[PDB]
């Protein structure tokens, strides 16, 4: 149940490089070759590299990759709007379970057009889910580009893991994207909190709304 | 070379699945293979691997005790028995081929008729953990649920959901089974300003998704705003009145 850390997601222009990393540990990348799979929108994942750094026959010399102590890194050079796919780092031995593990994956973007800003909107459990014994927080993000964002949550200024579940980002008719998040809570959770928020993390800026139970 | 996954479904918690893949177009009994899923919008997962042979097996902490594969090389099939299913094996199951050949190395041949080669004297090559061909999965959703129509809740306009000028209200469409639905307002007569949501699907393997509209602040005391969601599994229409505060 470990895993090989690498970056929500990497974007370029076309023609440009990216570089993909995959934090590890001793136990896995330290003392293992590493490979790399391309997943492709609704599509099964493909052999991109193995052992570390070999290529199948297919695959163009634009794809490269390497590793150093516990962390290895995928290169993608002239990148082109064909390689827009989630990523993925992975190591396998027979020796360890802890040494089967694949990374959490890396969307790769292509930028095609300009960055948009996401429009993010929080609402409150209703009153009437709440006499239901229940309370869904829904934060909900229109509207923006490329199409990859992280959500974090909060009650009051700590961090809320467990409850929140969020959706990929989907294409909208303007071609732009949209997404949401929504974390459920017992009525004891969000009534015994001054607030709650939802941050909403789109190319490195973060943006929060907030409710609270006392309107 | 060919994989094709069978057996998945929706099951209850608690219950036993058995799936298969059957290989085609390559030497399947030279061949380790590999079960890997993907829960829906979340990352590749090792699940269990085995070796050319079905003798050498490999599972992942998350199943161990629970789940068992094996293979039938008479058939050119692979299994995974599924045992006390949890809703957090939701996952859309990937068979995979191992990279290595048990590769012959040494090898006689009809001395007249050497085109034909016969039972391989010796050979190597194990697991290495390179899946280099795989199918197209097949999906298991865990979850007790039965045909079921939507409860929808309001989510309501505040002035924390104003910026203006403007107003956002919506409807929170909960725990129905199974997708689609789809959601208007004002049956139809309200378009602008209107998106509505992609559905997530919940660990209790119902889905929800919301539908949102901005619109005047002003408009908040004479407008009625109404959202209808259709649900044609279950041959539900309903209509819930959204209001302040
Ligand atoms: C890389 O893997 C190693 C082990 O394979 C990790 O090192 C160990 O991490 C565990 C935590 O999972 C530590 O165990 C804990 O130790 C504390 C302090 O004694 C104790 O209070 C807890 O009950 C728990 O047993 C362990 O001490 C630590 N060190 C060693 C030598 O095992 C490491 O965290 C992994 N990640 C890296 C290195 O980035």
């Amino acid at each position: 149940q470990s895993v090989l850390t690498q970056p929500p997601s990497v974007s370029a222009a076309p023609g440009q490089k990216v570089t993909i990393s995959c934090s590890g540990n001793t136990s896995n990348i330290g003392n293992n070759f590493v490979s790399w799979y391309q997943q492709r929108p609704g599509r099964a994942p493909q052999l991109l590299i193995y052992e570390t750094d070999k290529r199948p026959s297919g695959i163009p010399d634009r794809f490269s990759a390497s590793k150093s102590g516990t962390s290895g890194t995928l290169a993608i050079t002239g990148l082109q709007t064909g390689d827009e796919a989630d990523y993925y780092c992975a190591t396998w031995a027979a020796s360890l379970s802890s040494a089967r593990v694949f990374g959490t994956g890396t969307k790769v973007i292509v930028l095609v057009q300009p960055k948009a800003n996401p429009t993010v909107t929080l609402f409150p459990p209703s009153s009437e889910e709440l006499q239901a014994n229940k309370a869904t927080l829904v934060c909900l993000i229109s509207d923006f580009y490329p199409g990859a964002v992280t959500v974090a949550w909060k009650a009051d200024s700590s961090p809320v893991k467990a409850g929140v579940e969020t959706t990929t980002p989907s294409k909208q008719s303007n071609n732009k994207y949209a997404a949401s998040s929504y974390l459920s809570l017992t009525p004891e959770q969000w009534k015994s909190h001054r607030s709650y928020s939802c941050q909403v993390t789109h190319e490195g800026s973060t943006v929060e709304k907030t409710v609270a139970p006392t309107e | 070379v060919q994989l094709v996954e069978s057996g998945g479904g929706v099951v209850q918690p608690g219950t036993s699945l058995r799936l298969s893949c059957a290989a085609s177009q390559f030497r399947f009994d030279g061949y380790g293979m590999h079960w890997v899923r993907q829960a829906p919008g979340k990352g590749l997962e090792w699940v269990a691997s085995i070796s050319h042979d079905g003798i050498k097996k490999y599972h992942a902490e998350k199943v161990w005790g629970r789940f068992t594969i094996s293979r039938d090389n008479s058939k050119n099939t692979l299994y995974l028995q599924m045992n006390s299913l949890r809703p957090e094996d939701t996952a859309l199951y990937y068979c995979a081929k191992d990279l290595r050949e048990d590769e012959c190395e040494e090898w006689w041949s009809d001395y007249y008729d050497f085109g034909k080669q016969l039972p391989c004297a010796k050979s190597r090559g194990g697991l290495v953990g390179i899946a280099d061909n795989w199918g197209q999965g097949t999906m298991v959703t865990v979850s007790s649920a039965s045909t079921k129509g939507p409860s929808v809740f309001p989510l309501a306009p505040s002035s924390k959901s104003t910026s203006g000028g403007t107003a956002a209200l919506g409807c929170l469409v909960k725990d129905y089974f199974p997708e689609p639905v789809t959601v208007s307002w004002n049956s139809g007569a309200l378009t602008s300003g209107v998106h509505t949501f992609p559905a997530v699907l919940q660990s209790s393997g119902l889905y929800s998704l919301s539908s949102v509209v901005t619109v005047p602040s002003s408009s908040l005391g004479t407008q009625t705003y109404i959202c209808n969601v259709n649900h044609k599994p279950s041959n539900t229409k309903v209509d819930k009145r959204v209001e302040p505060k």
